[PDB]
């Protein structure tokens, strides 16, 4: 877990602006770039996982979801939901609808829905917490500071961005070893095609 | 002619005949398709590869006994 005071700091130091009475920028800002760039390092990476499991009727005929990215299983009464589309198509296939963080099934059929997705639990205080390992912190602060960067407060202030691009690209890379070694095989050796 | 000798003996005769009829009946295995050890075939099974034996001289031995 990753406090928001701690990620604050690194970018106040690193602009600058690591003064108490100025606050050139201010702490709304942040916490609005800090959750873009949550948003954008939890699409990449697809950090977190959620399993919703619902029911729908005629009745209630949406499951309203909470920061969505991105449907990977969806199940009907352990049917496979295999097409995605946003039209409300009448007939045909079963496909699911997608209505911006709204899901249902498209030729609608009574039953319930287990979905996996991906979700974002932004922040919106400075005394709040963000729960992802700490290896992420690097890249929370150097993502946040190329948007920050642009800010044209200096002639060279793109070079400074560029620098900071590459930083990111190795905290990346980091953020990369880390999952490997948590969610994924110890495998050394291939498995041989078998048709 | 008692139980003792011919314990004695036949405990002789089958130790030092032991080596000789252990490679008998892995000619035997080996004459019906049991040509692979145990490690080569939990490695070959450990990749999900199908392990194929090549039975090039039981034919052989079908020649000779055919003739």
């Amino acid at each position: 877990m990753i406090e928001v005071s701690e990620v604050i700091a690194k970018v106040r130091e690193r602009l600058n602006d690591n003064e108490v009475g100025n606050y050139e920028i201010l702490d709304s800002v942040l916490v609005e770039n800090i959750n873009q760039a949550l948003l954008k390092i939890c699409l990449e990476f697809r950090l977190k996982k959620a399993i919703t499991r619902s029911l729908i009727t005629e009745e209630e005929r949406f499951l309203t979801l909470n920061n969505l990215l991105g449907i990977e299983s969806v199940k009907l009464d352990k049917k496979e939901i295999e097409s995605r589309n946003t039209i409300e198509k009448d007939t045909g296939e079963l496909e699911l609808l997608i209505l911006s963080d709204r899901i249902s099934v498209t030729p609608f059929k009574i039953g319930e829905l287990e979905v996996v997705y991906y979700t974002y639990e932004e922040i919106r205080n400075i005394l709040e917490t963000i729960k992802l390992p700490k290896i992420c912190l690097d890249v929370l602060v150097y993502s946040v500071l190329c948007n920050l960067l642009e800010i044209p407060n200096n002639e060279t202030n793109f070079s400074v961005l560029a620098n900071y691009k590459q930083l990111l690209k190795l905290a990346k890379d980091n953020l990369t070893n880390y999952l490997s070694l948590m969610y994924s095989k110890n495998i050394h050796f291939s498995k041989v095609v078998r048709v | 002619m008692d139980f003792t000798t011919l314990q004695n003996d036949f405990t002789n005769d089958y130790q030092k005949a032991l080596i000789a009829n252990n490679e008998f009946l892995e000619a035997k295995k080996y004459y019906n398709g049991n040509q692979l050890p145990q490690d080569v075939l939990n490695i070959i099974l450990e990749r999900g590869q199908t392990p194929i034996i090549e039975n090039m001289f039981k034919v052989i031995v079908n020649k000779i006994l055919g003739y």
